[PDB]
């Protein structure tokens, strides 16, 4: 719920293999299954 | 004529290479954001050759 909107895409990985920004702020994304097609669950969560 | 293997080179990969801290002489060390040093051989799994 506590998320902020941005535009630059300078992303990288941290030790936990989460795509974060320069400030170590975790990105959010949609959950789709390995066999799914379109978005399954619309609630965002960090990309692994 | 004794052909014997003397060892093999160790290869180290960290999950977050951007987070490695910079020492002198083109050298780095592991830090808390760089992850833990993953010790592996070459040409195995995700490692290069």
């Amino acid at each position: 719920q506590q998320n902020e909107l941005t535009r630059n895409g300078a992303f990288h990985l941290n030790k936990e293999n989460y795509m974060v920004t320069a400030n170590d702020e975790f990105l959010l994304g949609y959950q789709v299954d390995p066999s799914s097609g379109e978005v399954s669950s619309y609630e965002p969560q960090p990309i692994n | 004529g004794e052909n014997v293997t003397l060892g093999r080179v160790a290869l180290v990969r960290v999950p977050n290479e951007q987070g490695l801290d910079k020492k002198g002489g083109t050298q780095w060390d592991s830090t808390q954001f760089s992850g833990d040093k993953i010790w592996g051989e070459s040409n195995k799994g995700s490692f290069g050759t």
